[PDB]
């Protein structure tokens, strides 16, 4: 017996999710488990009679689905305008330049941001340990710059998103939940927030404020990809591969420019390690500045402003969207999904030079100056976000050009973290990259 | 954004003034003929109020005009308590056939409605 | 009735009249069913000496004779007398409450007074600071399991709607506990917001309140207002402050020995409560316009001095 | 096949639920609290005979479980014997909705009541919990056996139990919270009156003093309440982003000056509002509340305050005295306008348009004026950015103020637009969506380079009051502002009055001051442009006509012309207007 | 499936069409099976402004 609930980013604003029971017979059984997103043809019935009639007035049934068949998908005239696009120049950055058409700046966001959506390769040894694709994004900032409203444009983009907040959220709340059945009698488990968001993204805004014991839980999460609980008699493990966008805020409301991000925020350091881009936002007042994000947020809230014609409101959407993004957006959404379904690019042995050398003198300035000190998983973010880059471009190897973006975005990240002292110092170190 | 510079009325605009002055009165008044006029047309929707589901002569205008602001509460043009006490009262007024009110410990019961014809009245003011 | 309580039983047009934390005073006939003691309540109610008390009024030592018969163990303290008397006979309320803090040294009077204010007004409430908490002056309220209704558990705030509510080192009050006395005082309500539960209450009442100087014995090298426990926004609310000062003058010293020693050998309460309760129920007395500028004046000067915020206008 | 009546005239309390209504029709208001998820009812069944192979259709049910009492055929002799049929038979939506007075049905201090309504058909999920729904059907009695055990003597038929608990049988469901949509909905009558209340010049200033007319001073705050409670825009950006458009509000001041008279005044005027003070409240009573449900083996979402604060004003009381633990879930309710919830697999996010109106007491319960505004206040950047208006107000020992302050303090003891006419605006005002004009954004990064400006710190250029949330504020309350008149259009000016209300945190002051930006800027304005020079008399008749409609009488003008001339010398007197020898004014250095 | 002969949209057949022919069908694709055989299906347009066809 299985429960079928709607889509993770289809369900309407103010209603709990709806969902059915299903009956699954015989040589059907253990077709799908928690978390997967299926297709189930069965036929609609009610079947709830009996002893609940004469259990109380006015008595009541549910209604269930007999699991016939149950199945876990793209045309050519699609692809026909995919691989157009693929080919075409500066695609990495008409898609950098459509995240957030609204918001200005923020480029090492919007960077950050495009790859976290496309994700990378993951990869299982036999007889080894696996190696995670999805990109983790930390978005600490402060007050304004607009981080919880990247969130809320990454939970309509994405395929599957799933929306958290560190204070709404409880442990039970993310990892699983305990339902009784009287069918078989035994304990059953309901997965949380990070089990339905499996091959899917998980957004933690205000990732700061909830308790070490529910942090804790985020980060085994991130770091195993899976769920374990051992609750109310029920040991088991499920699958919780998710990526991770987390909003915060830095210690006392404003961000100390002249300490390190690990002395800004009660975030833990090895709960900072699991993440692959580090955006750290600085609200400093200039008049250069402040004129170009005024006289964009004055026309952002001129443009949004509300007030065959299905088409022509289409049309007419579709021309503002070209007037601050290049790429319409419900393409784009059909854009990310081929590439995340078909696209796998895999390396050329050809740029191993290219990675080892920069690795090695990236590790030797970090013991010349800076108290970070540089990790093997730094690495492991590079060729991740060098990966995402390829899948890009719909291209199945990986080149040079995808490569240098890919240092440019690990090592600003990890430079911009530093404190001032430090930081003028590795940015004349680092002018190649 | 600016108003004229001067003006050819200069000395004149003591007679603007009191020209204003002799129909300060009158304005005033007429706010007061239109206010009335606003309770005089909602009394029609008033009796359908009472008509419908009440049944007994032991309601009295306290509990009346709680029910009367509560159902016009939640409309686009709400009515409050002491509105309703205006709107009660000038129902008899118009309707001193089917209504009797009469007064116990200060306060004020209303008789039993026997609502007919209620529409006809209110088009002879 | 006291806290014992019986069940009672309504029918007919006698419903839409009580609510929880209502007084009522029920006139109905006494039952038992099998042992269920219980009423049937019949009604429901919701709300020769007046030449003597003239004889009283005209007097010319009345305010003395007053002050003094309220405390007859009591040695002078002429002013306390006044006020805490004042606190008896109470404003007037409006289509009132005054409020007293008895700030001395420990061994002055201090207790004996408020004893005898809750043995002298109706269902008067003895409280603490350590024997309550935020739900003792607090009503408890839950909502019911069965009819899942809005219930009420009482509390010291809500037994005493109307009375007096004696506190006892008010300074040692919990700061919690302290927290809530601000809504209670100045607008007598208390609002609670909790889980599934969303109201407010009403605790109209007088608070009479004494408390100890900060350490040992109040110290003049020390300003007044470092003398006194209390945060400026809950020592504003305060109609009076009494500051009981202990001197060691034989003057005072030996006429109060007098007054302790003439007791351990071997108006009335009766008069006094009788006279208190007629004025509470028929005197409503309305300010004039001449006394109207005194208290501008008086305000006016007290501000120019410069802690006189409009708390003390009011007063 | 259904049958569905509502639009009855009159609307019945939960406190009017009485046993001599069985069986009728009414309609009732309550906010729904708890709802139950939909399951399919029984509504006419059929049944098989088992002695022999009949079978009974059309076997309607009626509120209970109805089996056959005979079998039709004279050739079996069956009876209390059946077999239920579950594809001949009908089966109907149903649900169960508990739904709560609302605060303005019950007397100010008193319990609110509760009543369970049942839904049925296409009437569910119409019901959300926070929503203000009104309901339209009939009363009915259902099996209850909570009675038992209550006192008195209790009626028995014969031996069987037959009591009783009323419940509430809804056929329709509706939730109430566009000018032309609107203005269709009234007579001519309600038109005139809604008419000649915006057809005015000072409508605006009148508004204003509407504001808790028994209150004295501090007309910042009377601005304050009166932009909140109309609003802003909301507005959805194309790629899928939320503009919030609700404006919150904070005030800070002395512990004698009235702050929980606002609030008062705000929970007994908004049409959907929540008190609350510090300490009393909690997280989960705010927001709202994860319990458990009846009818199931599941949870459900309980309204917080916030929820029943929809569309409408919450405030709250001792600000300060919140705790930080449960300060923390009014943020996302603050910025994003929703709840997000993920506990006990209740993972949803739930509408919370409110505008918060908070009030608090400095650090020190005093303004210590030896520190500046930081050390006075503990309130940190992510929850002092999110007021639109955040005000500090301040008392001293003023001679003149006090014999005011007194005098009408006073006469409360001793005894322009009434309460009423104010909810009849304000709900026409909220239909108004404004929409910035091309100049108004140059000037709007103009005021917000100057505010920045200001607010920058004197080595760091971090900032700490004005962020870009309040950049949106401007706009904010200058489509508030504007919502406060008939026009769409922002205009230069309604900028400028935000600019003015976000910054700031014998002849009247005001006055004065009014007199000098007219005139200081009409000698500027004909020295830059270089026009003939006038004298201090020609200045006098100037401003005078610039306010022929603000003289209530040829008596009042003598008294302004007499006023003007202490203005114009007060400025040459310190030397801000500066005499040329009759004398020509030019502006001073 | 309908109790009324009122045909469905074509917004949803076309999507159920494409499904089963494995490959996407479009609003002109109808057109050519229109001209081979002219009574093939009844091709009135509903008021909402949705193509419809019918047997
Ligand atoms: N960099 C930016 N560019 C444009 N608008 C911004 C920017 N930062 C903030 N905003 C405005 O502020 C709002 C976002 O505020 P918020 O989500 O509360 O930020 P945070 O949650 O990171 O403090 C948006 O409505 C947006 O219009
Ligand atoms: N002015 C006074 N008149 C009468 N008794 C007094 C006076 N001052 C002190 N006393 C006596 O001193 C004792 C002090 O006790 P009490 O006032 O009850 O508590 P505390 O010792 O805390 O002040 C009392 O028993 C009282 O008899
Ligand atoms: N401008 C004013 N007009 C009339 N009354 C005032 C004014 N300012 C203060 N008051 C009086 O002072 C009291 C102020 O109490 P308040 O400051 O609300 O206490 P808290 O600081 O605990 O909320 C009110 O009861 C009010 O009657
Ligand atoms: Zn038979």
């Amino acid at each position: 017996r299985v429960t079928l609930q709607e889509a993770p980013g289809t369900v309407p604003p103010g209603r709990l999710p709806r969902h059915r029971e299903v009956i699954l017979l015989a040589d059907l059984v253990d077709v799908s488990k928690p978390g997967e997103e299926v297709e189930v043809t069965g036929i609609y019935k009610n079947n709830y009679d009996g002893n609940l009639n004469a259990k109380n007035g006015f008595p009541v049934f549910a209604t269930i689905i007999e699991a016939n068949s149950i199945k876990r998908s793209w045309t050519e005239e699609e692809e026909r305008e995919f691989r157009k696009i693929s080919r075409d120049r500066g695609i990495i950055d008409k898609i950098i330049s459509s995240m957030a058409p609204s918001i200005y700046g923020h480029r090492d966001i919007k960077t950050a941001v495009a790859c976290s959506l496309f994700g990378g390769v993951p990869k299982n040894v036999n007889g080894k340990h696996s190696i995670r694709g999805d990109i983790n994004v930390l978005l600490l900032g402060d007050p304004g710059t607009a981080k919880s409203q990247i969130l809320k444009y990454v939970e309509k983009t994405a395929h599957r998103a799933v929306f958290a907040t560190g204070q709404g959220a409880s442990a039970v709340g993310l990892t699983a939940s305990v339902r009784k059945d009287p069918i078989t009698k035994e304990w059953t488990l309901e997965g949380g927030a990070l089990v339905l968001a499996d091959k899917g993204v998980c957004l933690i805004d205000e990732f700061d404020k909830m308790n070490d014991q529910d942090r804790t839980s985020i980060h085994e999460a991130m770091e195993q990809q899976s769920i374990s609980i051992s609750k109310a008699g029920i040991v088991t493990t499920l699958q919780a591969r998710c990526s991770i966008i987390a909003a915060a805020n830095p210690n006392g409301g404003r961000y100390n420019s002249t300490l390190p991000l690990a002395q800004n925020v009660s975030l833990t350091e090895p709960i900072l390690s699991a993440f692959d881009i580090l955006c750290v936002v600085r609200d400093l007042v200039d008049e250069e500045a402040d004129e170009r994000l005024a006289t964009f947020v004055v026309d952002s809230h001129v443009r949004s402003h509300p007030e065959n014609a299905r088409q022509r409101r289409l049309q007419r959407q579709r021309k503002k969207e070209e007037e601050i993004s290049p790429i319409p957006q419900e393409l784009l959404m059909k854009y990310i999904h081929y590439a995340r379904t078909k696209i796998y690019p895999k390396l050329h042995q050809m740029d191993m030079d290219k990675v080892s050398r920069v690795y090695a003198d990236l590790r030797r300035e970090s013991i010349s100056t800076g108290s970070f000190p540089i990790t093997v998983r730094h690495l492991e973010s590079i060729l991740r976000i060098a990966e995402s880059f390829a899948k890009m471009r719909l291209s199945e190897f990986v080149s040079s050009y995808d490569l240098d973006r890919a240092i440019k975005v690990v090592v600003d990240s990890f430079v911009d973290a530093q404190k001032v002292s430090v930081r003028r110092q590795l940015r004349r170190s680092f002018a190649i990259y | 954004m600016y108003k004229e510079k001067m003006p050819d009325s200069q000395a004149n605009l003591m007679d603007r003034l009191r020209e204003r002055e002799r129909r300060s009165a009158a304005l005033l008044s007429q706010r007061q003929k239109r206010y009335q006029q606003f309770l005089a047309m909602k009394m029609t929707q008033v009796f359908d109020i009472l008509f419908s589901l009440t049944r007994g002569q032991p309601y009295t205008e306290t509990y009346l005009s709680s029910l009367i602001v509560d159902s016009l509460q939640d409309s686009n043009n709400p009515i409050g308590t002491k509105e309703a006490s205006e709107i009660l009262a000038g129902l008899q007024g118009i309707l001193p056939m089917d209504i009797s009110v009469h007064q116990v410990d200060g306060g004020l019961k209303v008789y039993r409605w026997n609502s007919l014809d209620k529409n006809r009245f209110s088009k002879l003011l | 009735e006291t806290p014992h309580s019986i069940s009672l039983c309504v029918y007919d047009e006698l419903v839409d009249s009580c609510r929880a934390g209502d007084r009522i005073e029920v006139t109905g006939t006494f039952r038992s069913i099998p042992y269920k003691t219980y009423v049937d309540v019949v009604h429901v109610k919701k709300v020769q000496d007046l030449a003597k008390i003239r004889e009283v009024a005209a007097r010319e030592d009345l305010y003395s004779l007053l002050a003094r018969s309220i405390a007859p163990s009591i040695y002078e303290l002429e002013d306390v007398k006044k006020g805490i008397l004042l606190q008896l006979f109470g404003g007037t309320n409006k289509t009132g409450d005054i409020n007293i803090l008895l700030c001395g040294d420990p061994s002055t009077s201090k207790s004996q007074i408020l004893q005898y204010v809750h043995k002298i007004t109706p269902r008067g409430v003895y409280t603490s600071g350590k024997g309550s908490s935020a739900v003792g002056l607090t009503a408890y309220i839950t909502r019911d399991v069965d009819t899942k209704q809005l219930v009420l558990e009482s509390g010291a705030l809500v037994l005493s709607d109307g009375g007096v509510c004696c506190i006892d080192e008010f300074d040692k009050m919990s700061d919690s506990t302290r927290s809530v006395l601000h809504e209670v005082m100045e607008q007598q309500t208390i609002s609670i917001a909790k889980a599934g539960i969303i109201t407010t209450l009403n605790a109209r009442s007088s608070i009479l309140a004494s408390a100890n100087p900060i350490g040992s014995r109040y110290n003049p090298n020390l300003p007044v207002t470092e003398n006194i426990d209390l945060p400026p926004p809950l020592l504003s609310r305060f109609d009076l402050v009494y500051l009981v000062l202990d001197k060691v003058d034989e003057k005072n010293d030996r006429e109060l020995a007098k007054h302790l020693t003439n007791l351990y050998l071997e108006l009335p309460v009766e008069f006094l409560t009788m006279y208190i309760s007629y004025a509470k129920e028929h005197i409503h007395p309305i300010i004039t316009e001449a006394a109207k500028t005194e208290l501008v004046r008086a305000y006016v000067g007290m501000r120019k001095m410069g802690t006189a915020t409009t708390r003390q206008l009011e007063s | 096949f259904q049958i569905s009546f509502f639009n009855l005239p009159t609307v019945h309390r939960i406190r009017d639920i009485r046993s001599e209504k069985i069986g009728s029709l009414l309609s009732i208001s309550g906010t729904v609290t708890r709802t139950s998820e939909v399951r399919p009812e029984l509504y006419k069944a059929s049944f098989t005979c088992d002695m022999c192979r009949a079978i009974v259709d059309n076997v309607e049910q009626s509120f209970k479980y109805t089996e056959p009492t005979f079998c039709p055929n004279p050739s079996c002799e069956n009876r209390a014997f059946w077999t239920l049929n579950v594809t001949r038979s009908r089966f109907l939506d149903w649900q169960k909705v508990r739904i709560q007075e609302n605060a303005n049905e019950i007397p100010t201090g008193s319990m609110p009541r509760t009543l369970d309504v049942i839904l049925r058909g296409d009437s569910v999920e119409r019901a959300k919990p926070g929503d203000r729904c009104k309901f339209t059907g009939v009363e009915i009695v259902v099996p209850d056996v909570t009675q038992l055990g209550l006192p008195g003597v209790k009626p028995s038929s014969t031996v069987r139990d037959l009591t009783y608990k009323i419940s509430f049988l809804a056929c329709h469901v509706i939730s109430i919270g566009d000018q032309e949509v609107f203005l269709n909905s009234l007579s001519s009558d309600e038109i005139n009156e809604l008419k000649e209340m915006v057809k005015d010049e000072h409508i605006y200033d009148k508004l204003v003093r509407s504001i808790a007319p028994a209150v004295f001073g501090h007309e910042a705050v009377k601005k304050g309440i009166l932009l909140q409670m109309l609003g802003g825009v909301h507005k959805s950006t194309v790629e899928g982003i939320k503009l919030r458009g609700d404006i919150n509000i904070c005030v800070v001041g002395d512990p004698s000056t009235s702050k929980s008279q606002f609030l008062k005044y705000v929970v007994g005027f908004a049409p959907r509002s929540v008190y609350t003070s510090g300490k009393a409240s909690s997280a989960a009573g705010l927001t709202a509340a994860v319990v458990r449900d009846e009818e199931g083996g599941d949870y459900t979402i309980e309204a917080g305050a916030l929820m029943l604060a929809d569309n409408g004003i919450c405030c709250i009381d001792e600000f300060d005295k919140m705790d930080i633990s449960d300060q923390v879930a009014i943020h996302e309710a603050m910025e994003q306008q929703t709840i997000s919830i993920a506990k006990a697999g209740i993972h949803a996010t739930l509408n919370a348009r409110t505008s918060i109106l908070a009030a608090a007491n400095p650090v020190g319960g005093r303004y210590n004026r030896k520190l500046s505004l930081r050390g006075n206040l503990n309130m940190t950047a992510p929850i002092m950015s999110r007021f639109d208006l955040f005000f500090v107000i301040l008392d001293d020992c003023n001679e003149k103020i006090d014999t005011e302050l007194a005098s009408h303090i006073v006469d409360l003891h001793m005894k322009p637009f009434s309460a009423e006419q104010l909810r009849r605006y304000i709900k026409y005002a909220r239909t108004f969506k404004p929409i910035l004009t091309k100049e108004a954004r140059s000037y709007l990064v103009e005021k917000y380079k100057e505010l920045r400006k200001d607010d920058a710190q004197g080595f760091s250029r971090s900032s700490y009051r004005i962020t870009v949330r309040q950049l949106e504020s401007m706009i904010r309350l200058s489509e508030a502002i504007a919502r406060a008149n008939c026009v769409d259009e922002i205009t230069p000016s309604f900028i400028a009055e935000a600019y003015d209300l976000l910054r700031q945190s014998t002849v009247t002051y005001d006055k004065y001051v009014s007199m000098m930006n007219m005139i200081v800027r009409k000698i500027a304005e004909v020295d830059r442009e270089g026009a003939e020079e006038l004298t201090a008399v020609d200045i006098v008749d100037w401003y005078l006509l610039q306010k022929e409609n603000d003289l209530g009488s040829l008596a009042e003008y003598w008294e302004e012309r007499r006023l003007a001339f202490k203005v114009i010398k007060r400025l040459v007197k310190d030397r801000i207007l500066m005499e040329i020898h009759k004398t020509v004014y030019v502006i001073h250095p | 499936s309908r109790s009324t002969g009122v045909p469905p949209e074509l917004h949803v057949l076309l999507p159920q069409i494409s499904s089963m022919m494995k490959r996407k069908i479009v609003q002109d694709d109808i057109l050519k099976l229109l001209t081979i055989w002219s009574d093939a299906y009844v091709v009135e347009l509903n008021s909402r402004g949705e193509l419809t066809m019918n047997l």
